[PDB]
């Protein structure tokens, strides 16, 4: 995340840190959605532009995170995956259309001060909700800069563009499954989300029943905090009846 | 059930330091 | 830069 703050202790009980067994790295961010299903973007599993293909066996989930780097004894809950399911209709040839996956975590975790699932959006929360101006926060433990790491994880909270905005400020095709948010040249105020930021939530804090919604997943931008570029990300509701229809067949 | 709720945050009627932003943008 | 974790996981 460039230019946003320290997280607070607990204000992201969702945030997951998808974690790379050997060499020990940070791969993602993830989100927690209940106790056996964990949200990502597609690209932080599959991506063979970069040779990244991984299988259920070469990550962890780490939940209940603060600290980037340590082991949080008491805290943080190590999960290992069960299954991997992307999208069947990821375009990561072109565009990263559809930049979702779900991971089934081996057994349940116990929710905690710490851990504590997000909520997905239905039709209604979307459409009040996904409009130009409105803000959401988007959260992690990627760069600090483009071009360095943080201590903790990381928050920022950016407005969602008008679509020809997002348009216009890319050559890369934009699909009705993304939309974008981040501050124009004209309004001062920066952020965005940066490398290791990848599929994490953007999540906005509904008015009407005050519960925290997952809207968006970190997809794409390029380069970080650049003036006139946005950062892009997967339309959560959009793709929701595919995550329904992988959680009714093998939850 | 109780997605979204903040058990140090939302459970206790604590709010953190920058979600009032966010409803202020609520319009 | 990152702190080894249990064996168990
Ligand atoms: C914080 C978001 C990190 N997410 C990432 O890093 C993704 C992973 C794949 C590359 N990627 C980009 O964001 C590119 N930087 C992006 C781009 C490349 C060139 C000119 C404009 C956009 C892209 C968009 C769509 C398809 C391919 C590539
Ligand atoms: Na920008």
């Amino acid at each position: 995340i460039v230019e946003g703050s320290d997280a607070e202790i607990g204000m992201s009980p969702w945030q997951v840190m998808l974690f790379r067994k050997s060499p020990q790295e940070l791969l993602c961010g993830a989100s927690l959605i209940s106790d056996r299903w964990v949200l990502t973007a597609a690209h932080c599993l599959l991506y063979p532009p970069w040779d990244k293909n991984f299988t259920e066996n070469d990550l962890l989930v780490r939940i209940g995170k603060h600290s980037r780097t340590r082991y949080e004894r008491n805290i943080e809950k190590i999960s290992m995956l069960e299954k991997i399911y992307i999208h069947p209709r990821y375009n990561w040839r072109e565009n990263l259309d559809r930049d979702i996956a779900l991971m089934k975590l081996k057994k349940p975790v116990a929710f905690s001060d710490y851990i504590h699932p997000v909520c997905l959006p239905d039709r209604e929360t979307a459409a009040s909700l996904l409009q130009a101006g409105y803000k959401g926060r988007v959260t992690g433990w990627g760069n600090l800069k483009e071009t360095g790491q943080p201590s903790v994880l990381q928050v920022v909270n950016l407005p969602i563009v008008e679509r020809p905005v997002c348009k216009d400020s890319t050559r890369i095709r934009i699909t009705d499954n993304m939309f974008c948010a981040g501050y124009k040249p004209d309004e001062g105020k920066r952020g965005d989300a940066c490398e290791g930021d990848s599929g994490g939530p953007f999540v906005m804090k509904s008015p009407f029943n005050n519960r925290w919604y997952q809207m968006g997943i970190v997809s794409w931008g390029e380069g970080c905090d650049r003036d006139g570029k946005y950062g892009f990300y997967t339309h959560v509701f959009r793709l929701k009846k595919w995550i329904q229809k992988v959680i009714d067949q093998f939850g | 059930a109780d997605c979204g709720l903040r058990p140090l945050f939302e459970k206790k009627s604590l709010e953190d330091k920058t979600e009032r932003e966010l409803l202020e943008s609520y319009i | 830069d990152f702190e080894e974790i249990p064996g168990e996981y």
